[PDB]
């Protein structure tokens, strides 16, 4: 004897020894990325071609 | 000669009216598909090759 099995209900695992099918069906993607950056440019100049005389002095 | 050796636990009634179970519905599935003869040595490693894939350094 096998005891009470439901007639109308889904055959589903129930006790130890049951067996049961796994469909294996895993998809799993992780991702990341970063990023940072600075910059600085810097140019003076000053020139005096031609000096008048009376700023020769300075 | 070729050995195809199959153990495994059945439910009955995943057995189709043929007669028939496909193989990804047995529990403890063991499956076994090996050969003898000179074409079975053939793909066998050699004793120092398989030393060495044990045990150099790379």
């Amino acid at each position: 004897n096998y005891g009470y099995q439901p007639l109308f209900e889904d055959r589903r695992p129930r006790n130890i020894g049951d067996t049961l099918t796994i469909v294996l069906q895993e998809n799993v993607s992780a991702s990341k990325s970063s990023s940072a950056n600075a910059s600085r440019d810097g140019k003076t100049s000053f020139g005096f071609d031609t000096v008048p005389r009376y700023l020769q002095g300075l | 000669t070729e050995f195809i050796r199959f153990s495994g636990v059945v439910n009955p009634r995943t057995i189709s009216g043929s007669n028939s179970v496909p193989s990804t519905q047995v529990a403890d599935a063991r499956i076994e598909y090996v050969g003898n003869g000179y074409i079975n040595e053939a793909q066998n490693m050699g004793w120092l090759q398989r030393f060495f894939l044990n045990l150099s350094p790379m």
